[PDB]
């Protein structure tokens, strides 16, 4: 007869009594149970092909993926937690700097700012939570799903922000075309084909590894060195404390990202080859993030300074863990 | 001040664009979306009943969770599971390993229509729909964890959909059709008008309601929460029928309905049917497997389907008559082979057992009851092996469940048997065999238990052989549930 | 060595049951009735275990050997009472 | 980034001045304040071990009230209450209308230390006290509440302390004393020091446990939770008691000690004593009101005095020896004048009950035992009447409970008679006469009971006159909890 | 035999099933039960003179108290998730300026402004505690007392703030004497004692109806108009956008205030006698109202404007009520 | 009438026994039994009842009147058993 345990079966003998983390996140994936037919069925089907393809024969090799551990531990729970406190912040931020009508002391020149460089950031949002999201699905191990799991809600935080933010734009400012326009900037701006290119093209790497990096290693902080670090400290000079504000906090968020990212990175150089394998993908890709960098920093203020503290932080990123 | 929802709300799913330095193809593979030749465009009028946006969500779902967690840890310590009746804890068993992973796996199966979905409305309510389902699998591991200690057949919760246990098998069957390898569209119609809306939502709250009528209420309230955001991502299915109806598509609409509830039905008449009319006791008993599924399932299809501009599915008719059959098949199948199983089956054939399903089933004990009178006089005389079985029944190779049906003195047992390609497979009902003729690429080359022992898959190749295989020992190798209470009764 | 499904009359499942190829039609009856007969079907001795392909309906004679029905393996096969 | 809590938290409390447009004397009456001639410099020294700032609190408190309103939530349906040992249900009914009023006026007396005390952490942390009450009084309203359709007894949750039956103008006797009728410093030490330290918290652990053991989880949530908050505003008495030894005042303070444990013995060996020894069911009796008493308040108080620089209270050994007698004394007035309170006594003397009662008790039966004797014969032989009462006992001019104590074969009861200018008072212990004495003008013109219907104040001048002066009519009256169950044993 | 009821007895026949806060709110307090001796002791005892004396004797009379409500209608669980909103918005507020270090952004002027000015306000707001407090536990009714009851925690609310910023301020500017120098200021600087002496006196006003008034009617909106008001649209000009927002917040606690306060001045007039009684008490605190704005909003930059705003606003709370 | 406390030998507690100024011991003694003897107190018939004011441990003959003892309105009595 088999005795209760202490815990999970494939989770004993580890000496710490597991966190609620280790109970409720690992090993949860199946298809990785059986590479040669991932899905209780036919083992010729588009989607076996997909997975053996694009998750099973990534050149990223590790033997155990779900040794794999998010350093921040999230869990459905505590990310609900952590979340619903940086809500109500912003909420608040929201709802009081209205009450100034912080809006209407801005001015023409940095509205017309806003409706180019800000708004339009709705739709790089959403993409990357496509690309985020997309990781989620094709990730080799449960631990890493879910760190992409939650990474994508948070990208879709900010969209919300932006949609929101945009609505109250387009209403305090209606002759400006608040959220009519912003598609057509995405699309014909030459601020933002830098980063439309390189997010259409990281959107089909259907291989998780090369998704990873060329979303998380490459795509992400660049977005978020030109969006949010950029275009925060230009707000907060240019009299928006609000996006100022709004933008430092998304920035939680990305540094969060950064983290589980790093972290997942530290796990893969264990294993001969891997560093090799990302330094190719970050060299294919990073040009991409050069050229979305330029064209957006440039047309702003102080255009070649932000092109300069972007990149170098943004590689800054990838030089901390090698 | 803050703006109304209203104000703001499409700006949040305003979010297509036309890719330039990838085509649209590129960008959205026709295996993944579906989009089915339908533009972007006519997919932007994609339109959920039911909007949430992020602060709001993340603001109900951590009151949500605050409350069942302080329910469980009030509880927890009274520990009512080892006084519950058994027909009960095995109730909590088999309901663990079947759906905690599986609602893990409904993750990635929204995660799909996120990326993939041409439809933004869709793509944003799927990632609330991930979002969902993250909780359902790490809430449904979080709760039965309490009890590892109890029964190593609690470790089953996590290590079920692992196994090749029939069971677990025919679950992965089911999901994996529908919603792990089918593209963005599919999955919206067959996960979660399909099976969400059809069937879980439903079932859910008969669980809970049962769970509180049983007197556990950590149970009862886990269920009663993770029901309340069923229909938040449930909805998601109706919007993707409605633009497919309103193209070229009633068709391949229709067909992926038919499919999708088919499948659904089998696995329900296994995991549902013998607790409501079986491993509940009989004081607890509301209503029959079949008027429930009649109340609350059956008009409410029909409601959905009218609505929508569809027609019940073929089988319609048919349906109706299986559900005075199929379920005490799969019962007595599951108890019969009991050691094949995680949890303890209730036997539930006592005298008075015996009357109620009389009542509800008239002209059970002429087919149904001669089975168990067999059964139980082997039990009476002291001959129990005789009521264990040396052989494996022949598996549905399509719902990867037993091939059974009434008994007795009205025996309608048939076997659906197709020959394809050299290979000869064996189906459960009509429509089991129908699903595969449809869509023959789809199954042709997979292998019910049945077909593994066969081709020497399974070795060495006799039942302890089999029970190895699906990772069962002594300890989590299922007995009857009373420990042979309910014999007593008849001597 | 063959393998055959079996439709046991008034049971509520088919099973798999190996037979021989040299086995009768009578002997196959009775390699099936082990798992129906006192398990779950009375039996019958008024009556007679015959043995039909579950197909199409027809019917075998009781010293018929299984090598020469020419089934399919893992045919389905009736075995009903009759007299 | 945050700052280390440690790193600003003197500054809260950094808020004394000095005044200048008006006295300091004006601004901290004596009369409320209680300085008692040491320097505001000095109480400024005051420092509460247990530490916490206006975001930790609303933080942490909202998730304790989240929790235990979903708990209700969840299983106010079950309706656990209609099931409930009848024991238990008069458990609570007791303790809602004992508590919840008198909870709610804790505030008040927290609102006293937090605008009268010159010591500013106490302020502050009497703010929480404060707050703390509010919680608890509106909580135990919310709870009952609940039940008013069940019986009118719930009713009383809220209506107890409004009306002049004899247990409420005994608590309103503790509390007001204790808690309304004295300057901050006082209040500190007999409320917060003797009472919650001494005994609230405590009781509140037993009480949960109890309700847990008894199957009442909403219940036992709540008490649970209420517990949680004592500590916090517990703490407060320490720090003045600290303050009033280390300058001329060790007397004053060991004074208002002696005083604040008596009183709240009293009081506590009639809502307490019973129900531990009596309406708790015999097989969830872990130990008795004596134990306990001496495990969980004896050692605890010598402990906390020993600590503090003070003696045990001169009463010591007599209070130790009145643990065997005193509350089976108030359990038998209570449940012989049962139609005067608004819950139903258990009786608790069927046969294995007295003899459980004779372990922890030694000679119990040839005390107390010889008087349930005679009620037991008088219901066996037809004749009730007999045990139910034609008079009111005397009360206790201090604890306005009644005078009673050893009978049967060591039989010891006595009266503490004082004359006073002109009036003749009763005392029912040694104590009791001399918390009166020490204190006269405080109490002199106060009148129980007794002294109500003597003096022509109770009208008609009958029982019948009294019950309606004490606001009862049948329906909340209080009979057996059991309807004399427990009589079947004797026959 | 008495029936059970659909509600509390004290509340039958309303004819609208009860509110939570209806339920957990009324008719709490008994010492109200026996006017002549309220407390069951001696009728002597000097906390029965003072009951009587102050609460019972008030000329400010009602016939039912009671009948008193919350037009928030706050209970403490619903207090508590107001409140902890609000604070999850502060305390992300005081995270992240500290983030960007928004202390050492400030100039040299202004600091010591700060100083001067805003710190010393930890004094006039525990007092208002005490103020507030004392209402609380004379107050006729126990929904006048829960009122009271929570204004009074708010206070403390605004005292922790600022006791916490000074620490910071204390942290980011050591040569300034912040923490330390508080209570000097609070005693002897012409810009304190405008409010030290309102506010003295004020506290030994023992009779509800003048606490009530002399506290929240008088004494309160003239701190709130100085302090939150004038400091705060100053502060934010002066480059503290902090102190800008952290005011700003405090404010809708002390709007609470005004409806709550407002809410029961409606009451009052109902009965004959009672506009007089309260504007009697108004006339004869209001000068010294007159007497703190002026000392204190003169010190400021602007001076003379700052008196003028911010007397005709305070003024303004008690036009709005008659 | 005149009011008095009665602290009934072998009973647990004092209560309230209004008898009148002219009643004598003997008859105060049965007003106060009709409240302890057989409600708590076993009948004692081999005992007389005797009559002794409660604070000094003085004793009452049988025949003495209330009117006599000069007792205070309220005064606690203790109703003894003796022979
Ligand atoms: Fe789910
Ligand atoms: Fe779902
Ligand atoms: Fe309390
Ligand atoms: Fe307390
Ligand atoms: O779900
Ligand atoms: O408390």
């Amino acid at each position: 007869a088999l005795k209760p345990l202490k815990t999970w079966s494939h989770l004993a003998g580890n000496r710490r009594r597991p966190s609620e983390y280790e109970v409720v996140s690992t090993n949860l994936h199946y298809f990785t149970d059986n590479p040669e037919r991932p899905w209780e069925l036919d083992s010729n089907l588009p989607m076996q092909t997909w997975y053996k393809k694009y998750c099973f024969d990534s050149p990223l090799k590790h033997d155990d993926w779900n040794a794999f551990r998010d350093p921040d531990q999230l869990v459905y729970r505590t990310y609900n937690l952590l979340q619903d406190g940086q809500e109500s912040y912003v909420q608040g931020l929201f709802d009081q700097l209205n009450d100034r009508g912080h809006d209407q002391m801005l001015t023409r020149e940095w509205v017309e700012t806003l409706a180019r460089f800000y708004t339009p950031a709705r739709y790089l949002f959403h993409a990357l939570q496509m690309g985020s999201v997309y990781i989620h699905q094709i990730a080799p191990a449960s631990t890493i799903t879910n760190c992409a799991t939650y990474e994508t809600a948070d990208h879709l935080r900010w969209l919300t922000h932006t949609a929101y933010r945009t609505r109250e734009l387009a209403n305090c400012y209606p002759d400006v075309g608040f959220g009519k326009r912003e598609r057509d900037v995405w699309e014909n701006d030459p601020a933002w084909q830098g980063f439309r290119e390189l997010i259409e093209k990281a959107l089909i790497a259907w291989d998780w590894g090369e998704a990873f990096t060329a979303i998380n290693l490459v795509t992400k902080p660049a977005v978020e060195e030109a969006l949010l670090q950029q275009l925060g400290s230009l707000a907060q000079s240019e009299g928006d404390t609000l996006l100022g504000l709004l933008a430092q906090a998304q920035k939680r968020d990305a540094e969060r990202h950064r983290r589980w990212s790093s972290a997942l990175v530290k796990m893969a150089l264990e294993k001969e080859g891997n560093r090799e394998v990302l330094q190719k993908w970050v060299a294919k890709w990073e040009p991409l993030a050069d050229k979305a960098i330029e064209a957006y920093c440039s047309a702003l203020p102080d255009g070649e300074n932000a092109i300069v503290e972007a990149k170098s932080a943004s590689r800054y990123v990838r030089q901390m863990m090698g | 001040s803050m703006l109304k929802r209203e104000d703001w709300y499409d700006l949040t799913r305003t979010t297509n664009w036309t890719p330039k330095y990838v085509t649209e193809n590129e960008l959205f593979p026709e295996e993944m979306s579906g989009a089915r030749g339908i533009s972007m465009e006519a997919w932007e009028k994609y339109d959920e009943p039911y909007k949430i946006t992020y602060p709001e969500y993340v603001s109900i779902q951590r009151e949500k969770d605050s409350g069942a967690y302080s329910i469980k840890a009030a509880l927890e310590r009274d520990g009512f599971v080892d006084r519950a009746d058994p027909g009960w804890v095995s109730t909590m068993q088999l309901h663990f390993g079947a759906a905690a992973l599986e609602e893990y796996a409904a993750s990635t199966a929204e995660a799909r229509m996120a990326r993939f979905a041409k439809a933004p409305g869709n793509r944003n309510m799927a990632t609330f729909g991930m979002m969902d389902e993250n909780r359902h699998g790490q809430i449904q591991l979080y709760f039965p964890y309490a009890n590892v200690k109890r029964s190593r057949k609690w470790d089953w919760a996590h290590k079920a959909i692992h196994t090749n246990e029939w069971a677990a098998i025919a679950a992965r069957s089911f999901f994996d059709d529908m919603m792990m390898t089918r593209d963005s569209v599919a999955v919206s119609i067959m996960l979660t008008f399909a099976f969400e809306t059809g069937f879980s939502n439903m079932q859910f709250l008969g669980l809970a309601a049962d769970a509180a009528e049983a007197g556990d209420h950590t149970f009862a309230s886990l269920i009663s929460s993770i029901q309340t955001d069923e229909s938040r991502h449930a909805q998601q299915g109706g919007p993707s029928l409605k633009i497919l109806v309103e193209n070229g598509k009633k068709d391949e609409a229709q067909q992926m309905v038919d499919v999708a509830i088919w499948r659904s039905w089998k696995l329900f008449s296994v995991l549902t049917g013998p607790i409501m009319d079986y491993y509940t006791p009989l004081e607890s008993r509301n209503q029959s497997f079949k008027e429930f599924m009649l109340e609350w399932i059956v008009a409410q299809f029909e409601r959905q389907l009218l609505d929508l501009g569809l027609d019940k599915p073929w089988y319609w008719d048919q349906f109706m008559q299986d559900l005075d059959e199929t379920h005490h098949g799969m019962h007595l199948g599951v108890w019969y082979w009991r050691p094949t199983v995680w949890w303890d089956p209730a036997a539930g054939v006592s005298p008075e057992e015996r009357e109620w399903l009389e009542e509800k089933y008239p002209g059970w004990n002429d087919t149904w009851g001669q089975c168990w009178d067999v059964i139980t006089d082997n039990l009476v005389n002291g001959k129990p092996e005789l009521t264990v079985p040396e052989t494996l029944p022949t598996i549905c190779n399509m719902c990867n469940l037993p091939i059974a049906h009434t008994p007795g003195n009205k025996w309608n047992v048939k076997d659906y048997q197709l020959e394809y390609e050299g290979r000869l497979y064996h189906f459960g009902s009509e429509a089991d065999r129908w699903c595969f003729q449809i869509d023959p690429e789809r199954y042709k080359n997979h292998t019910n238990l049945v077909d593994r022992f066969l081709k020497g898959e399974i070795q060495p190749a006799d039942l302890a052989g089999a029970l190895m295989y699906m990772s069962l020992e002594p300890g989590v190798m299922g007995d009857d549930a009373h420990d042979y209470e309910w014999v007593k009764a008849y001597q | 060595t063959f393998p055959i499904m079996s439709n046991f009359e008034r049971d509520f499942v088919i099973q798999l049951v190996p037979v021989d190829t040299e086995d009768t039609m009578d002997q196959v009856a009775e390699k099936c009735a082990y798992h129906s007969i006192n398990r779950r079907v009375h039996p019958q001795p008024e009556k007679i275990l015959r043995v039909r392909r579950h197909e199409d309906g027809t019917l075998f004679p009781r010293g018929m050997i299984v090598s020469d029905a020419g089934l399919r393996p893992t045919e389905t096969l009736d075995i009903i009472f009759m007299d």
